[PDB]
């Protein structure tokens, strides 16, 4: 144990930690107690030459956590204001990105995501190898943890299950309220950057896809947002908490996630590291955890009520329009000739399919509409019989 | 709540447009820089506790491009394009050449300068909207740093010069040449050019630092408007 200098560190700093964590304000809280730590840090470094930061720090943090910890159990304040039920100030905002197919900001207090949505043909589908059987999937997430998020410096790109738990988690829980192929034929891609993080950030990428897949229009069947829980038991008492810092991970003895619609869970973690939780505790933890997923959504609705009805102009639209099958010949001409002629003045990618359809394509609606207005004066055309007024062009 | 302080100035026929504080808020300084619709999140990380060992200034660019930013799916092998590419590290260079002699002499604190591409206008090319992006993030830092960069790309056509020309204009163009500099003084030139006089040459690079004047206008309004304290940096004696 060395439980001598733990004593000697307990009695020079608990009674001082136990004063400065009533402090209000985040950082005269800060300031008083990195004093306190250093002081008692060098006071007992005049008894002898004993540890530094190897021994002393340590047994210094724990004194905090344990302070926190009591603090919460008894039903006080927790460190950063709020009680045992109260999610952080929200804001949401969308369409934040000019030129994307839809893009979303969601804000939790210290927590953000920016998301947006992009449509790809049934051609753009990933198509992938397992040994439990080859899969395409139609739906891609992707999750980005930059240095600068957390406030520190380091390599741009670093690979952990940090972002593929959040990469998995997230799309779990988008998936399951997707359109049906049938319903929208394009393969879908979101991604998430994590442009500033508390710890707890997977959550505010689900929220924030819901949002930017509204904003693309994509027909979701409802919103989906997320709520990271913590719960602290100690002896037969416990404690509920409904959202969760990025360094009161020390409290939670079980905290989980949970995801989904005003009416149902679309996705659920959970990681219990103390024993005798039993059914009736996860009754309520998962109880309590409603009340807040239910208050979240009601925000997104304010922001964006339902998916809109235009896919992104920007967006590719798949469409064909039936003209005279016969009138074929002057849309394909001698070799492709004004084939060649409309796809490379139009900049439009043209395409006769079956009995007359014409599919066209491109990024812009000018294109399209270019190229459709000028097969609409060759087949299609305004050309019964009665009289029109002619602009004399060359005699 | 949140709250974006936003200038926007006009320049070369095209409007640029700065936002601050919405944003990746807890970085040391973060601005979404957008000309027309060609945008471009840039953010500044410093460590105020100079490591005592240290000699040399560890200065970091990294400059990536999200395909979301063209409305594309990946659609390759390798990490999604993971690793950046030379179409990257080269745009990261013209952002380092003219920043890093700027700092003041005995400064040795790790600096990350991190530029996302988050939209395209095909016509407009993100590179030179990067540049004044991180002339602003580094600006409005508490960061010691001698003031701020203009950038700008000038074109040459039926013998006129033409600021900031379009992706098409620049095919019809005899001369490609970025220039970067100050208030004071030119910093950095790079150029290709269909062997024209070194007369024309330097008409191209007085052209572009006459009128990259704009950027740096508009650019010290938002730092005085919305920039952090200086921090009490002093040079080793």
């Amino acid at each position: 144990v060395n439980e001598a200098l733990n004593a000697r560190v307990a009695a020079l700093a608990e009674a001082r930690l136990s004063d400065a964590y009533r402090i209000t304000d985040k950082q005269e809280r800060y300031a008083q107690v990195d004093v306190i730590k250093s002081e008692t840090i060098a006071t007992l470094l005049a008894e002898d030459e004993t540890l530094d930061e190897n021994e002393l720090g340590e047994i210094l943090h724990a004194i905090e956590k344990n302070v926190v910890r009591s603090r919460v159990l008894a039903g006080e304040p927790r460190i950063d204001g709020r009680e045992k039920d109260m999610i952080r100030g929200l804001d949401v905002r969308t369409g934040v990105l000019p030129r994307t197919h839809g893009s979303a900001l969601f804000t939790r207090g210290e927590t953000q995501a920016l998301v947006t949505a992009t449509l790809g043909t049934a051609r753009d589908a990933q198509v992938l190898d397992e040994l439990m059987g080859e899969r395409t999937d139609t739906f891609l997430f992707h999750y980005n943890f930059p240095p600068y998020s957390v406030g520190e410096t380091g390599m741009v790109g670093s690979p952990k299950r940090r972002e593929i738990g959040h990469g998995r988690l997230a799309k779990r829980g988008v998936l399951a309220v997707m359109p049906d192929m049938d319903k929208f034929p394009y393969t879908v891609r979101v991604v998430s950057e994590i442009t500033e993080s508390n710890g707890s950030s997977s959550m505010a990428s689900v929220c924030g896809a819901s949002l930017a897949l509204m904003d693309a229009g994509v027909p979701i069947k409802a919103a989906v947002a997320g709520i990271a829980m913590g719960l602290v038991k100690e002896g037969d008492n416990y404690v509920v908490l409904s959202d969760i810092l990025g360094d009161e991970d020390h409290l939670g003895d079980m905290d989980f996630k949970v995801a989904g619609s005003r009416d149902g869970i679309s996705a659920l973690q959970m990681d219990i590291k103390i024993e005798g939780i039993t059914k009736e505790i996860m009754q309520v933890a998962l109880n309590q955890a409603k009340g807040a997923r239910l208050h979240i959504l009601g925000v997104m609705e304010q922001a964006i009520n339902a998916p809109r009805g235009d896919i992104s102009e920007f967006a590719p639209r798949i469409h064909t329009i039936k003209i005279n099958p016969d009138k074929i010949k002057d849309v394909i001409g001698k070799g492709g000739s004004v084939i060649r002629a409309l796809t490379e003045e139009t900049g439009t990618t043209i395409e006769i399919e079956d009995d007359g359809t014409v599919k066209i394509a491109a990024t812009d609606g000018e294109k399209a509409k270019h190229a459709i207005r000028r097969i609409e004066e060759i087949t299609a055309e305004i050309e019964v019989g009665r009289v029109y007024t002619g602009k004399v062009t060359r005699i | 709540m949140l709250n974006p302080i936003v200038r926007k100035f006009q320049y070369g026929q095209h409007t640029v447009t700065l936002e601050t504080g919405m944003m990746a808020r807890q970085a040391t300084a973060a601005v979404m820089v957008s000309m027309d619709d060609t945008a471009v999140f840039v953010t500044v990380v410093g460590q105020k506790k100079a490591k005592p060992g240290q000699d040399f200034f560890p200065l970091t660019v990294n400059y990536q491009e999200r395909t979301y930013a063209a409305g594309r799916i990946p659609g390759s092998f390798f990490r999604r394009e993971g690793r950046p590419s030379e179409g990257e590290t080269l745009i990261a260079r013209l952002i380092d050449r003219p920043i890093r002699p700027l700092f003041p002499e005995g400064f040795v604190n790790e600096v990350q300068v991190i530029a996302t591409v988050v939209s395209v206008n095909p016509q407009v090319n993100p590179d030179i909207v990067a540049m004044i992006g991180a002339s602003a993030a580094l600006s409005l830092s508490g960061i010691p740093f001698n003031g701020p960069i203009g950038a700008a790309r000038v074109g040459y056509i039926n013998d006129q010069y033409v600021l900031n020309p379009t992706q098409d204009e620049l095919k019809e163009s005899k001369l490609d040449l970025v220039v970067a500099g100050t208030e004071a003084a030119v910093l950095m030139v790079e150029s290709e050019a269909q062997l024209l006089s070194e007369d024309q040459m330097l008409g191209a690079v007085v052209f572009g630092h006459e009128q990259q004047q704009v950027v740096i206008q508009n650019i010290n309004e938002l730092v005085k408007e919305a920039g952090k304290p200086r921090w009490d940096w002093q040079p080793e004696p």
